[PDB]
């Protein structure tokens, strides 16, 4: 329901806060449903406090919303993403790549196929340069090449890796005239520093608000169907004191404010690129036994014989007069127990 | 009528509406950096 939607847009926010400082001052971009649904993926395979911690983790409260309620609540959004819309492209599923000498329970193997947009494949990882091109040559497919060289690294023992990706395509419901467009206009970076960008132009009506506790700038752009995007401009020195405000109860509170009104509007034309390493933010956050000699992913294979080693995260996004397009990929990675 | 001219830095949301899921999340400190 949207119980699970202020959760996870909260932990959207949590980690966004961890990653302005393990990156601050930085460009960043990730796709929090893409980390999400990895995580749920591997729950359900988890048992016991392995299970727990991955769950809270993500910010769910088990007396809540209880273990089965967050399986078949993730199981309906994938399904709800992934549903036909016409004029927009998204895409979200999931990829188990699975050592051939692997003991996968047949449970856990027809169920992710059957209720979680899952393909299964059986991989040879003794040879495992062969096995990491694999990988990221299907992550650069399902990502319509947009997502290259998600895997950088496999450890020589790696048994297991599971892969979330994501891919969004859209028209804006305004597009931006070209012949509108300042080929070079400044873009203030830091305090005395710009950098040049195409910057975008056009009056229309939008959806906007200024948030007059939090000193910011809000507007929102629809694409042509089914989704939006939300731009937080905060007031000069006052990045920080937002990003602290962001969070589920300030998307309720901005849904209520937004009125649409002519404005003026430049945005500028780009491109961005995000990686991540995520192994030890994870464990930070709360994910502990997965990473342990005594995991419990009972669920998974016959013999538990299996431990979480590493996880990564790669995302792009392109703004441009038509629209916007932005894909990622999350990568867990498995080792003998 | 107002201006909004997206010249500084600023936060971005990719929301899907019938689920309410944020797809995307970022912020654009420097739009040229490699
Ligand atoms: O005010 C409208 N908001 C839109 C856009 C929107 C803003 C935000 I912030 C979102 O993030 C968000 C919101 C909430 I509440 C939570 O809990 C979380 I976590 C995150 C999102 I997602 C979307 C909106 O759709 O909510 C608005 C503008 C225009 C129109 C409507 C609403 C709507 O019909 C419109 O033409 C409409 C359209 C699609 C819907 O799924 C829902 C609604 O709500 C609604 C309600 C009423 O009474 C009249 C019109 C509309
Ligand atoms: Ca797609
Ligand atoms: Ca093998
Ligand atoms: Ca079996
Ligand atoms: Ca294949
Ligand atoms: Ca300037
Ligand atoms: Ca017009
Ligand atoms: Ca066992």
């Amino acid at each position: 329901l949207y119980k699970m939607s202020s959760i996870n847009a909260d932990f959207a926010f949590n980690l966004y806060r961890r990653f302005t400082v393990e990156t601050p001052d930085k460009n960043i971009f990730f796709s929090p449903v893409s980390i999400s649904a990895a995580l749920v993926m591997l729950s359900f395979g988890a048992c016991c406090s392995t299970q727990t911690e991955i769950v809270e983790t993500l910010g769910f409260n088990l007396t809540d919303t209880p273990m089965v309620e967050i399986q078949h609540g993730f199981q309906h959004l994938i399904c709800s993403l992934n549903f036909p819309k016409k004029e927009l492209e998204l895409q979200i599923g999931n990829a188990l790549f699975i050592g051939k000498h692997l003991k996968p329970l047949a449970k856990f193997l027809n169920d992710v196929k059957t209720l979680y947009e899952t393909e299964v494949f059986s991989t040879d990882f003794s040879n495992i340069s062969a096995a990491k091109q694999e990988i990221n040559s299907h992550v650069e497919m399902q990502t319509k090449g947009k997502v290259v060289g998600l895997i950088q690294d496999l450890k020589p023992n790696t048994i297991m890796v599971l892969v979330n990706y994501i891919h969004f395509k859209a028209q804006w419901a305004n597009p931006f005239d070209p012949s509108k467009t300042e080929d070079s206009s400044s873009f203030l970076i830091d305090k005395t520093t710009t950098v040049q960008v195409p910057m975008m132009h056009q009056m229309d009506q939008y959806y906007h608000l200024v948030d007059m506790e939090l000193n910011c700038t809000v507007l929102q752009m629809d694409y042509s169907k089914n989704a939006l995007a939300l731009f937080v401009l905060p007031k000069e020195g006052q990045m920080e004191s937002v990003e602290a405000a962001m969070s589920s109860k300030t998307l309720k509170k901005w849904n209520r404010l937004l009125q649409k009104g002519w404005v003026d509007l430049f945005v500028p034309k780009f491109s961005i690129s995000a990686t991540y390493d995520l192994g030890a933010t994870l464990l930070k956050m709360g994910i502990q036994h997965a990473y342990s000699e005594n995991a419990d992913f009972s669920g998974l294979t016959e013999d538990n014989g299996l431990k979480l080693s590493n996880a990564a995260h790669k995302a792009v996004l392109h703004i441009g007069e038509k629209g916007t397009e932005a894909a990622g990929a999350m990568f867990l990675e498995a080792i003998p127990r | 009528h107002p201006i909004i001219q997206i010249d500084r830095s600023f936060m971005l949301l990719i929301l899907e509406r019938s689920t309410r899921s944020i797809l995307f999340l970022g912020k654009v400190v420097n739009p040229t950096e490699a």
